[PDB]
């Protein structure tokens, strides 16, 4: 469907949510490894 | 960068790039992360 360009309207939608979905889990990560960093959770925690 | 070290960690190596052929260390203490003389406290009367 999305090769004949048939669903890319419809399938945009989706995209962009993964898409932001995934940013988010990115920024998610890197925002615990500064957590870390600056020590407000402990290497225990930082595990779980 | 960014590494959590405890008492007795070793840092490294001691230099002479002030004066060559005498090795020393240059070491300063200081209440701010500043690169200037406003707010350095000698290190012999801070540990005394
Ligand atoms: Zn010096």
């Amino acid at each position: 469907q999305a090769k004949h360009g048939l669903n890319v309207d419809s399938s945009y939608m989706a995209w962009e949510n993964s898409r932001k979905q995934y940013i988010e889990f990115q920024q998610q990560s890197r925002q615990l490894q500064d957590l870390e960093q600056n020590g407000l959770i402990d290497s225990a925690r930082k595990v779980n | 960068q960014g590494q959590r070290v405890e008492a007795g960690h070793v840092i490294g190596l001691v230099g002479d790039d002030g004066s060559p052929g005498s090795y020393h260390l240059h070491w300063e203490v200081r209440d701010n992360d500043g690169y200037g003389a406003n707010g350095t406290v000698n290190p012999l009367k801070y540990m005394g």
